């Protein structure tokens, strides 16, 4: 939501 | 090559002075953080790596290595509050800043990202960003005569990174960060994309959760039409923000929430009222309920377009808390309204689920039906029809429970229990 991991 | 190595090893490569060695260990990096189970994010940060990551950002004559340092610390920085904070504590904010202009675009994109996870984190490292000076090279990167000339992703990414710039409270952003953000806004809510869609109307919903004149600001720029009809939008990841914004809109001024209803709002509510998705039910109902709280021309074109029934429906049946916004809108249409648009509620049937609502275990929702049955019997004590309102109550059960409310704890609830048969 806030914050994305990027993979 | 660079798949799975210790964290020693990351270290012994980083801290050697080969360019391609840094390099290679920063890959390695790259690729421990971005594995779906468990990134040993604590791991690289104990190692001491942050500063060496943001260091590289600075290195302009080996792009790959600030790419791979930049997708390092992006993936630090969408962990916990605290690794966002070493990161931040790292100097990484304004090498982050510098990349936005960089000539290779996943590198500026991966900027994009980073500073998206900071700001993110909460309303002080989102003002520390901002302070930074971010939003002109963010901007800068969305002045083109036409969106979709961008790569989707890129736009996405930046169209994410401006709502969290727009995001969060206590403080709301800065109100000159809101003005000039708000005109690339206004645009992005008019591409095509689905996800931009969502994530603009993401953004509007946050800039209009706040006092009238936060409210005035996004207003004024005219975004309401569009907010409407992406109301009416069959994605569900647009209509939830876009009825978010349009409830956040409807509880400012009554000038403001006139602006949703010309826009054409109330069209769309029979199917919102009725939509599958528990949450859409609730937040119309929401809505409708600050509507009912209007002028009483509001509370007519809320009859004119068909809504009481609904309003009818969604107290008969519906998940509890939207039967408690239900409620909520039924005791401010009544508290509001004419004589006439009181008894038109009635005669849609208002009073025999109302009555069964009175056997819950909510104390807030029964002084609520209790205050709007007391409104409606004012009203039918002008028009001198107070007993047969009386006996339709005693006829569906509701004087039995009113009756019982008089032996209730809450002392607010027995007053009124007692007084309403006291006086009918």
């Amino acid at each position: 939501r806030k914050k994305k991991n990027k993979a | 090559g660079t798949v799975n190595w210790s964290v020693e090893d990351i270290v012994k490569g980083i801290n050697s002075n080969n360019l391609e060695s840094q390099l290679q260990a920063t890959q390695a990096a790259r690729k421990l953080l971005s594995r779906e189970k468990q990134p040993p994010i604590d791991n690289i940060i104990r190692a001491g790596l942050i500063p060496k990551f943001v260091s590289f950002l600075g290195k302009t004559d080996c792009s790959p290595i600030q790419f791979e340092s930049a997708w390092a610390l992006t993936n630090i920085a969408s962990g916990t509050s605290e690794q966002t904070k070493a990161v931040v504590d790292g100097g990484a904010i304004p090498a982050f800043i510098s990349l936005l202009a960089s000539p290779h675009a996943h590198i500026s994109e991966q900027a994009v990202w980073a500073l998206g996870n900071i700001a993110g984190d909460g309303s002080a490292f989102r003002d520390l960003v901002i302070k930074h000076g971010a939003i002109d090279p963010l901007l800068a990167l969305l002045a083109v005569p036409d969106l979709s000339t961008l790569a989707c992703g890129y736009l996405r990414n930046l169209t994410w990174t401006l709502s969290n710039l727009c995001r969060n409270k206590n403080p709301a952003p800065p109100l000159d960060a809101v003005e000039q953000i708000l005109p690339t806004l206004v645009r992005l809510l008019h591409h095509n994309d689905p996800e931009v869609l969502a994530d603009s109307c993401w953004a509007i919903s946050y800039l209009t959760d706040g006092p009238n004149e936060r409210i005035e600001m996004v207003v004024k720029k005219g975004v309401v039409p569009q907010l409407v009809k992406l109301l009416g939008a069959t994605e569900l990841p647009i209509v939830t923000p876009a009825l978010r914004a349009i409830g956040n809109i409807v509880t400012g001024t009554d000038e403001q929430t006139q602006k949703v209803i010309d826009a054409g709002a109330l069209a769309v509510f029979p199917s919102l009222l009725t939509n599958p998705k528990t949450n859409i039910q609730k937040e119309a109902t929401w809505t409708m309920s600050n509507i009912t709280a209007g002028r009483q021309d509001q509370i007519q074109q809320v009859v004119n377009h068909g809504l009481v029934p609904f309003l009818v429906g969604v107290l008969s049946k519906a998940d509890f808390k939207t039967q408690k916004e239900a409620a909520w809108a039924i005791t401010n249409y009544t508290s509001g309204g004419t004589v006439e648009q009181i008894v038109y509620l009635v005669h849609c049937g208002i009073i025999e689920p109302l009555m069964n609502l009175l056997s819950a275990k909510d104390t807030k929702i029964i002084q609520v039906i209790l205050d709007a049955i007391s409104n409606i019997f004012q009203a039918a004590e002008k028009l001198g029809e107070t007993e047969k309102l009386s006996i339709m109550i005693e006829e569906c059960g509701g004087l039995d429970k009113i009756e019982a409310l008089q032996r209730h704890e809450n002392e607010s609830v027995y007053k009124a229990s007692l007084n309403l048969i006291e006086k009918y």
